């Protein structure tokens, strides 16, 4: 129930399969021969994804699953000026 | 509920704990993940050991600071064989560093 | 009225 | 509450850096950088979305997202409305590029046409044909400097849009010259043995002579471009001569042929394209044209307000195809609501109407005297239903002035001698008997009566409408009920060879004839056309039982290929 | 004489014409530098590259550091409003994103980030955005409940003061007591340490809100306190805006010899500091001239609207919420003042630029309308009454009541079922239906405006008075109720002599009422003495007809700042 | 006139 996604740097993303899910596009990478339990964790490779991008990709998973239909006023997530042109590209591939 | 960044060199695991319980099964939520055991690692919340018995919000893990869009990251250290590592937490990476319009240039 | 609607 | 995207979170933080990132958004996917300009427009930074959209390299790319077209539509508009000319600035652009490019190869200008057409396309889909005629005019130079397969082709297909934006800005001088161009471009083509389909220009030319009300050749060209509807055309084409087709056949009083033509093209546009795109709104103001022609108003406001309701929601105001939209609900809500005397939401489309074109046309534009002459009938309309003889004459004075304005732009444009200043003519002759000037009131129906029945045969609709108002002016105002009765029998005439004994305007016959008996005398007349009037009466009621249109046209009723060969069979 | 312009002038013309290729350059150039192109943009008419440059929160902070060019920036800034682009919720929406972002950063950039809040949101407040202006102070408060330290707390009463400021003005009086009662929390825990704050602010803050809520009872009162509240310390625009809300609550219960000193010490001190064409010095004379028509000076008070409102079409440009409260409060004084006259040309012409302008720049279902659309629907009646048509009399009867009943409706949904701005529309509609010749439903609405206003006010109040003056008006012209009519009369002319004595206007309009009464019912003597009352009235009216400008009847230093402070706290033992 | 001036 864990995912790997490697970055392009190396970093190793280890967030819950229930939250990479959220991502369109992670949910196909773990579909079809992507799908094959190598070790525990499917490593998912990101080569075209920064770490300081992906980094903020996953809390954006953690906080999307967690914030889903909350009852309360839901907070922004909070986008950094320098990262948001890179995470804007990430959010479009990712299909998140 | 208290949200976490357990990098050790380059991973990072991305787990939720309660914020009542404690570092030990802070610890025990990583052999389901890099199946090593709880006795040969210890954490790190920027140089501070957390010993099993101290819950985590006496750590100073609050939920405020480790909120899910920006989670607390911790160190780990596996032991190696006998004797711990130091942190070597690498950093993620250098965004390109937009100018300043209202820098003079 | 007295005549048709306009064209 | 939800979480909102990742990728609209990372939208409003790049938007809100956007002095930052300002050229940074260039290089995003063509599919990100429209996101951007579109939050842009909804936070509403109008003025750094107007610099953008006026460079011609960021609105090629944000023309190329198909999906959100109609996202664009009402973007640009707003930016039209914001004061910023963008529409000027992309034709001067494209103008530029084309005058740097025109010494290079065939292979550059063929990337620049194709960039020219969906710019020419959308110019003339937001309905700025003067400002797409630049770009198409650009185009046509191109395909011009060379005279190969393709560069014929496509001069062809430009000269096809040039028609369109030359029609829809009331050109319609330089319209036989774009179709003669066209033509020759034709002619070599087939020359060199390979034939293009004439579907799209004869529709167009179609579209030409049916505003110069040329009804007769309008017929010929429509069965010309009906003709030659293959399998094949983009549905947009079919569509449009479809469209055309329909209102030839209206004008040309073949109403049993227009019903099924202009109901397959309302059905072909809420298919292909859906029922908020401005194309289907085209097709429901034609059917709305249509159901207005065949005695069937009280459908036709359901069809324009159905009409414009589409093309306030796509463009927005201050738009010329919101303003046709205003202009022809005006007209439709001024006849419906006649009777009634309710002028009240007729007047306040005649409004906008007059208010959208004033502000973007010129005010020597034939669009402009549409708009004014229904704005002149409404207001004879609530000058003669109110009592304060102040009012009376005040508003009376406007619909002259408006009328005045509007002969004058339609003789103008057209001449002395045709149907639409024949159509002004007439309608002058009701307002100087509206307002007790009856010499003058005589010579206008006259002349409208002359110019109709001249043109348009002897047994017409226009001029057996034209023959009732100068009976009216005869009988209950200059008491010559010997020419009145002769008008009203050739009126009543061709209105039941035209509409039958269900024709809703035989009611100012009848009752102008029952007037007419009881001043002059001969009550066995009185008493037939009273028992004639309550047969009409009875037979109105039986036939007022009706559904709404847009059920009527339905789903998937024929064929593409069905309704053009039963019209082709039926000559 | 054609003196050549100025080598900074010369080379602003150069710059401006060469803005597209040293449009970066500009934002590195010195704040005084730097405004004045945004101000030559703005004057050549280039507002689409102006805006684009201002929407940004730090190019516009540079410019809202020149304090000096501060009446150029809000002309330019309402020039850009009215343009199309919406710069003020631009700037509000780009300041809480960069503000949710630092607030976990050191001391020194969340101070930077607080005091860029105060400049914007006080200029978006002097603006009169207070939509946009709640959310910059919203995230400044965001800011200051993060740290529980000495200075958090006098920076988060300070935001929280000036978010009263932006609610009240913004009609969100539901949320004005919750600020309240937050700022008053935050003063408690100031008081835990050892350090009281000025709570003159604050409680002038909380004494408009009851005064808008129609609540003069807690309004007289935190206006005492806010007035015990005035120190020596306090900036100008603070115990100006103090003194002219406690002047406003102070005519409101009709203690007029207090608020005629409180409201002439406001407009000399904003006539002093801020000048003749400041914001401020244009509130001060909008309350002024409130103060004059509720004192029966009508004459001067039309002077001072008119005086208010051309500050605020200078200061400001078109549509605006301050030019069109300026506007909505001129078109009723014009009206009242022209109600024998029945000139209602300019009445209308204001009052008809107020809805105008609120329709466009607020949504229809706000509270802000509910006064602008009843001032029109005032003229409107007296318009159809002049009329001698029955078809214009009629459309203009039918417009006014739709007007009255959106107004009713508004001020219900906002106050409620027994509120005194409820009894005022209650009263309205009870004339109009009497206009309508509508008899009955106008006596259930003036005995239902009666009943609502005589347990919130007093039961001899002046709105009550005048009220049962309309009721005897209806009974006495129209219905034909030949006692009720007199006891009501009696009833108005007793509260308008004891409150304005002779010299009340609507003594004339009692009067003449009564007379025609007796003379349908009889007792010629009553008749005869009340002609000579009637004469007696005309001989004091006419006498006080010197109607001396009050904009210099404020005189220069009559007293000073803590004496008619002292004066008016003296005066309430 | 009848009545006073609207509040
Ligand atoms: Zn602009």
């Amino acid at each position: 129930m864990y995912v790997k996604l490697i970055s392009s740097d190396g970093h190793e993303f280890i967030v819950k399969r229930e939250h990479a899910l959220t991502s369109g596009t992670i949910k196909a990478m773990l579909s079809g021969p992507g799908q094959f339990a190598e070790n525990e964790t499917n490593e998912v490779n990101f080569r075209e994804i920064p770490s300081h991008v992906l980094s903020k990709v996953c809390m954006y998973f953690t906080y999307k699953v967690r914030y889903t239909n909350s009852s309360t006023e839901i907070p922004e997530f909070p986008i950094a000026p320098e990262i948001a042109l890179e995470l804007l590209m990430a959010a479009n591939f990712l299909d998140c | 509920d208290v949200f976490l960044m357990i990098r050790r060199h380059k991973t990072t695991i991305f787990t939720d704990a309660k914020e009542s319980s404690t570092v030990f099964e802070l610890k025990r939520i990583v052999e389901g993940i890099l199946k090593r055991p709880p006795d040969e690692q210890r954490l790190y919340k920027d140089d501070q050991l957390l010993d099993d018995g101290k819950t985590l919000g006496e750590c100073g893990f609050t939920s405020q600071t480790a909120r899910p869009q920006a989670p607390a990251t911790v160190g780990l250290a596996f032991r190696a064989d006998d004797t711990f590592e130091a942190l070597c937490i690498e950093p993620f990476s250098s965004p390109p560093e937009l100018p300043d319009v209202m820098k003079p240039q | 009225q007295k005549r048709a609607s306009g064209q | 509450w939800i979480p909102e995207t990742l990728y609209n979170t990372a939208i409003s933080a790049v938007v809100d850096n956007y002095i930052r990132s300002r050229r940074d958004i260039r290089s995003l996917p063509e599919n990100i950088q429209f996101d951007v300009y579109y939050k842009l427009y909804q936070q509403g930074r109008l003025c750094q979305l107007g610099s953008e959209f006026c460079e011609l390299e960021v609105f090629a790319k944000v023309l190329r997202a198909l999906d959100k077209r109609h996202l664009l539509h009402h973007c640009f508009q707003a930016l039209m409305d914001h004061g910023v000319k963008v529409a000027s600035v992309l034709a001067y652009s494209f103008s530029r590029r084309c005058s740097y490019i025109a010494e290079s190869d065939a292979a550059v200008k063929e990337k620049a046409i194709q960039v020219g057409f969906v710019l020419g396309g959308f110019l003339s889909d937001a309905g700025w044909y003067s400002d797409a005629e630049k770009v198409f005019l650009s185009c046509l130079q191109l395909c011009t400097l060379h005279d190969e397969m393709l560069h014929w082709f496509r001069a062809v297909e430009c000269c096809v849009r040039l028609l369109h934006v030359r029609n829809g800005n009331c050109k319609y001088h330089l319209g036989e010259e774009t179709f003669k161009l066209a033509q020759t471009y034709m002619d070599k083509l087939s020359k060199h043995g390979q034939q293009a389909n004439k579907a799209a220009l004869y529709g167009e030319l179609c579209a030409l002579l049916f505003a110069k009300s040329h009804y007769d050749e309008a017929y010929k060209w429509c069965i010309e471009a009906m003709k030659e509807i293959t399998a094949g055309l983009p549905v947009k084409v079919v569509v449009d001569v479809l469209r055309q087709a329909s209102k030839a056949c209206v004008v040309k009083r073949e109403f049993k042929k227009a019903e099924q033509l202009i109901k397959h093209a309302v059905y072909l546009a809420r298919d292909h394209f859906g029922s908020k795109h401005p194309k289907y709104s085209d097709t429901l103001l034609d059917y709305g044209f249509y159901l207005l022609n065949v005695d069937n108003i009280c459908q036709s406001v359901a069809i324009y307000q159905a009409a414009l309701d589409i093309r306030q929601s796509v463009f927005g105001g201050k738009n010329i195809h919101v303003a046709t939209a205003h202009e022809d609900l005006a007209y439709s809500s001024y006849v419906h609501q006649y009777s009634s005397g309710k002028f009240d939401n007729a007047l306040f489309h005649a409004e906008r109407a007059i208010g959208i074109i004033t502000h973007i046309l010129p005010e020597d534009h034939l669009l402009l005297a549409s708009s004014k002459r229904v704005k002149a009938l409404i207001l004879e309309e609530i000058a003669i239903d109110c009592h304060n003889k102040e009012t009376e004459q005040r508003l009376l004075q406007e619909a002259h002035d408006l009328h005045l304005s509007s002969l004058q732009l339609a003789k103008k444009a057209f001449g002395e001698f045709n149907v639409q200043t024949a159509k002004h003519y007439g309608n002058l002759g009701r307002l100087y008997q509206s307002m007790r000037k009856f010499k003058e009131a005589e010579e206008m129906h006259i002349k409208a009566i002359q110019i109709k029945e001249q043109l348009l045969g002897q047994e017409d609709y226009e001029v057996a409408l034209s023959v009732g108002h100068l009976a009216s002016l005869y009988n209950y105002d200059m008491n010559q009920y010997e020419n009145a009765e002769k008008l009203y029998l050739r009126s009543i005439a061709i209105g039941k060879k035209l509409f039958g004994e269900g024709y809703s305007g035989l009611e100012y016959d009848y009752r102008g004839l029952i007037k007419l008996y009881n001043s002059i005398g001969n009550y066995e007349k009185v008493f037939e056309y009273h028992n004639v009037l309550s047969n009409w009466n009875r037979l109105r009621d039986r036939q007022y039982s009706v559904t709404d249109a847009l059920e009527d046209v339905s789903t998937s009723p024929q064929s593409t290929e069905e309704v053009v060969q039963s019209f082709l069979i039926s000559q």
